[PDB]
């Protein structure tokens, strides 16, 4: 047993590893396995077939648009205008207060990333017979603002890049979209509910009618056109951010009087600092000074306020549901909630206090609920809403 | 480029000859394969006599016929078949037992099954008719509760599918391999598996382009679906009296 | 007949490929598994103690599944502002676009600070998941069956809060299946319930009745990465999405 | 026509070159990047909590830019004595003599001591910088948009205050540009606002309403180095300076 | 599973690295990037001209 007498190491401690890095490190863990060298396997028919790859997701066509192209559409009538980005929407006509949207897979996989660049591919499938004859431009104008979305025809379109397609016997084509910008990447269309981060398209795609439809008298006069989107061979995305899209699994949103957050559920119990434990006050726990805290109601001179719970079934319960209360400073730096037997008592206690009285006055004490009404001391159902009852004083 | 029709009609018939059943197509099939070809799995969980019956199970048999009319809207489902259940339920919908068709007599006597599928969806539409349908296969439809918002042609175009144009009157071939959580599907009531017996998912045929025509054109057209079980394997030889009829739906 | 191209009408030229940002930023964002190994919040809860607990009682329980829990918006009075405002993370948004998975998961649980008590974490791969309802963090309020009790034979680990109040663990794949379902699960049979989550993680404190009063209403957050050897094996298209900056603002 | 010499009238001899102090002090002070990788105070603030905060609410926010913030002299009653007395540091004084930059930054944030709560830090490279006004440390007082909320997909890290109350992080370069501006920024367009700072760092606590009372008026300091791969790419001369020992003394 | 029974190390802890040194050390950080080997680049016309 020799003695090690050299100088030791001299570190810096931190409490957590790389919460963001994920590629070229070896993250140590407490693996809840039995073998330390054991990993997961895939034998032999339950092997992966689809690699998790953004260039494999964006290379898949998604139907985004249907367009009716009719016989009475004149020479140069607009069929569609849309944005040269993966963020192309198809709104569902639902009755929900928040509307759902269909996206291409390139748009879903580009919602997670901040910046995109590359070519897009719009597949136009024109459902027609071999007896329909027509001709249309799929054009592409480099960067347009919102005021230049109008003042658009088929003639200003032919100044920029455009493709004229004839429909005789082949009823499908694919327009590959150029990527023209002042910037190598392009910041995405929507933010993570940060409305001062909105950005429109790099450029705008149009589809006018160069030659109108001539159908024969034995076929229909209307033709459906499907528009499919996938990110082309040069499409790529880089920087991961919060995705601007959400699932529809829980399609429930909550728009922003009750206890301050955390101070619920509460029950009516006693406290040595409120009338020497002789009267009920709302508590959020059984331990030292676990007293529920309540917001200050805005009350002008000449008025009072007290509280009446909106749904009595949600109230704390003693010998009765505690459906009415007065909120008042405790003297300890926060407001306490003082239940009463009924609204009449609450109104009389609020009258006393907003009238200039004190919680230590005999008139106030006689309006409290006595400690022997605590009963089971059941807690409220969560943090329920109370109506603020206002009156002139 | 030089047409010369005769008494035959100047065509070229493509043949699918599978165990004394021959299917003929004038057009070229539009294939779509969701997953690569599966492996046989009698090694890992069976010791019983495991044998397919390729002479009687790899035959073609119709499971649905329906009438696609011009009175259908844009996004409207025409067919929704849970195919391993839909074969037995299409036989039972013709009001007989399952032991009267040679395709399904091992399902009467065995317990479990694994095999790949071949689906032919044949339309009989006029050349002047205009419309288009999807043939989308989805694995394990019932195990997703948000599928009622999923069933639309916008979502089904994102996964791979087969397109059927009413003008060309083409055909949709669907090579469906076995892809399931468990490597076998029970044919009857088996322990801790009481509902969803022999269900692998829904082939659902919806409309993209509704059927359009002139004022006096042919109003409707017919669509027939055939099925084939090629790479089957049957295990768990059991009594046929344990088997019960499928859920009607 | 999905990725076909009848006629490609290319009016463009060759664009210089950056290699998914490797040219500009020194890193290629092509492998999506690299994105999914970044941690993301599995959930959060406030600890609440209703009945008197023993040392053996578990404090809370949750199933461990990669496609994210039932999205807990919170109460109408006090909503969880992360899941309410920016609805869901990256990893379940990717996992919605697939059907099957196979592989491990990584969980990082962050405990409150002023607590000192020694914490045990068990993984029970026995609990079948019965419906998408009660696929959430469950506060254990009573002990009837062997659910509340710290059991013997499971894979467990004890974190010392006095040293460090965060635990970093790897949940292995222990189902007897080829895959598991990767959507909002609808329970049809009893055997399908065994093949939703990997297992069921139960976290419990060894505190007594006196020290548990300082633990009430304290937050516990749970983060998860995707692990490695984690494969998604069937392409399913995406469901209807919802746009986040179209959500209403809390006007005054 | 700037560094020209018409006639050099040398009356001197050869002076022995020390190699910028390498002969005397064992180190050459020639590479200015070596000087700029020394940490220097980005800012300081006293934490103040106006409204009741959730776990998701961010405590404070600041844009991350190398040329230093809008110089916070403080209130007239209580001025920040570092930025009032010795006005500005080395790194922005160097960065004033250039126009463009490209590269990473290094931030070291020192938190108060008696706090214990677990701290999260996110970097959002989405926030464009709108004018030199509000280019400062901003106390988040209300949550209307997705700004106050801990979001999902950003690069985040959680520091355990019980282990160590200092975090050391590296902010990467994520703008889609060739450079960014390295002066007091004047907002002309909307695209120019994307190219001032690297991103936007938000620091938040996971404390509840009871433990946040011990955090009020506690100081948080932020230091920054210049990182590496950090290049200044256009020579601009210096603005009018101010002499520091010419500033008035607080006479009594 | 053998048991390691030798004597362990015997350090001194400090809470922060070199706040002043900047040349010939490798300062460890929690880099808020995705790739651990990833650095910043200058391709190819946005290169530094003034050192």
């Amino acid at each position: 047993n020799p003695s090690y007498q050299q100088s030791p190491r001299h570190f810096v401690p931190t409490g957590m590893h790389s919460l963001a890095l994920g590629t070229n490190l070896v993250e140590p863990l407490h693996a809840l396995r039995l073998d330390a060298a054991g990993t997961t396997q895939h034998p032999v028919g339950c092997a992966p077939d689809e690699d998790m790859t953004v260039s494999s997701i964006a290379s898949r066509y998604g139907l985004i648009r249907r367009v009716q192209w009719k016989k009475d559409h004149a020479k140069g009538s607009l069929l569609l205008q849309l944005d040269a980005d993966p963020f192309v929407e198809q709104r569902i006509e639902g009755t929900n207060p928040i509307s759902l949207y269909w996206f291409a897979p390139v748009g879903v996989v580009s919602s997670m990333f901040m910046q995109w660049r590359g070519s897009l591919e719009y597949r136009f499938d024109i459902i027609a017979s071999q007896f329909h004859t027509g001709r249309l431009i799929v054009g592409y104008v480099p960067g347009l603002t919102a005021s230049l979305q109008l003042q658009m025809d088929y003639m200003k379109l032919k100044s920029s890049s455009y493709v004229v397609f004839d429909l005789q016997e082949s009823n499908s084509f694919t327009f590959e979209v150029p990527y023209v910008s002042y910037r190598p990447w392009w910041v995405r269309k929507y933010g993570g509910n940060y409305l001062p981060s909105s950005t429109d398209a790099p450029s705008t795609l149009f589809m006018y009618v160069q030659v109108p439809l001539i159908p024969m008298e034995a076929v229909s006069d209307t033709i459906d056109i499907n528009v499919y989107v996938r990110g082309g061979s040069s499409f790529e995305v880089c920087v991961p951010v919060q995705p601007s899209l959400g699932l529809n699994w829980n399609t429930d949103f909550i728009l922003r009087y009750r206890a301050k957050t955390g101070y619920a559920p509460y029950y009516a119990g006693v406290w040595h600092s409120f009338n020497n434990s002789n009267s009920l006050v709302f508590r959020w726990g059984s331990a030292s000074d676990q007293i529920a805290q309540w917001p200050t109601i805005s009350v002008p001179r000449g008025e009072l306020a007290f509280l009446r719970i909106k749904d009595g079934k949600q109230a704390a319960v003693g010998t009765q549901p505690w459906r009415t209360m007065v909120v008042w400073p405790s003297g300890h730096g926060y407001n306490i909630g003082i239940p009463t037997y009924n609204a009449e008592r609450a109104r009389q206690l609020a009258q006393h206090l907003y009238g200039g009285g004190s919680l230590t006055d005999e008139k106030a004490k006689q309006l409290f609920v006595p400690a022997n009404q605590q009963g089971p001391g059941k807690v409220s159902n969560g943090n329920p809403v109370w109506e603020v009852m206002r009156a002139p004083l | 480029d030089n047409p010369n029709p005769g008494p035959d009609g100047e065509g070229e018939v493509e043949l699918e000859k599978d165990s004394n059943v021959v299917l003929t197509t004038q057009r070229d099939p539009s294939t779509s394969i969701p997953a690569p070809v599966s492996v046989k799995w009698s090694r890992w969980t069976s010791n019983d006599v495991v044998d397919d019956y390729a002479t009687i199970t790899s035959r073609w048999y119709q499971i649905a016929e329906f009438v696609w009319s011009k009175d259908d809207p844009f996004d409207k489902e025409l067919a929704r078949l849970i195919l391993p259940r839909a074969l037995l339920s299409s036989i039972e919908a013709n009001s007989d037992a399952i032991c009267d068709v040679p395709n399904t007599i091992p399902f009467k006597v065995h317990a479990y099954w694994r095999g790949d599928m071949e689906v032919r969806v044949q339309i009989n539409s006029n050349k002047f008719q205009v419309g288009q349908l999807q043939a989308t296969w989805y694995y394990s439809d019932h195990e997703n509760l948000n599928i009622s918002s999923k069933r639309s042609v916008y979502g089904f175009s994102q996964m791979d599918h087969a397109l059927i144009s009413a003008s060309a009157s083409n055909e949709a071939k669907l090579v469906i391999p076995f892809k399931h959580v468990y490597p076998f599907l029970p044919t009857r009531i088996v322990p801790d598996w009481t509902t969803g017996i022999l269900d692998m998912g829904a082939l659902n045929i919806r409309v993209i382009a509704p059927l359009r025509m002139s004022a006096t054109g042919p109003t409707t057209c017919n669509v027939v679906v055939f099925i084939k079980l090629n790479n089957s394997e049957f295990t768990g030889t059991s009594s046929g009296k344990f088997y019960a009829s499928q859920i009607r739906a | 007949e999905e990725s076909r191209n009848t006629t490609v009408l290319d009016t463009t030229t060759t664009l210089q490929s950056s290699g998914f940002g490797r040219a500009f930023f020194g890193e290629a964002f092509n492998d999506l598994k690299t994105l999914m190994r970044r941690y993301q919040l599995y959930g959060q809860l406030l600890l609440s103690v209703t009945t008197d607990k023993d040392i053996d009682h578990c404090m809370f329980t949750f199933p461990c599944l990669p496609q994210g829990l039932a999205l807990d918006i919170g109460s109408a009075g006090s909503p969880h502002e992360i899941f309410n405002r920016c609805r869901d993370g990256i990893i379940p948004l990717i996992a919605s676009g697939y059907r099957f998975y196979r592989g491990d998961l990584r969980y990082k649980i962050v405990f409150p600070s002023n607590v000192n008590s020694n914490i045990w974490v068990q993984h029970r791969p026995d609990r079948r998941l019965e419906g998408w309802s009660a696929a959430k963090i469950v506060n254990c309020d009573a002990v009837s069956t062997g659910q509340g009790v710290y059991n013997h034979g499971y894979a467990s680990h004890i974190q010392i809060t006095r040293v460090n109040n965060v635990i970093e663990l790897e949940v292995p794949f222990y189902n007897a299946t080829c895959y598991n379902y990767l959507q909002a699960f609808n329970a049809s049979s009893a055997a399908s319930s065994y093949a939703v989550s990997l297992g069921e993680i139960s976290v419990g404190f060894q505190a007594t009745s006196d020290d548990i009063a300082s633990i009430v209403n304290k937050p516990v957050t749970i983060y998860y990465s995707i692990g490695d050897g984690m494969q998604f094996s069937q392409w399913v298209g995406y469901q209807p999405m919802m746009i986040l900056d179209q959500l209403p603002a809390p006007v005054v």
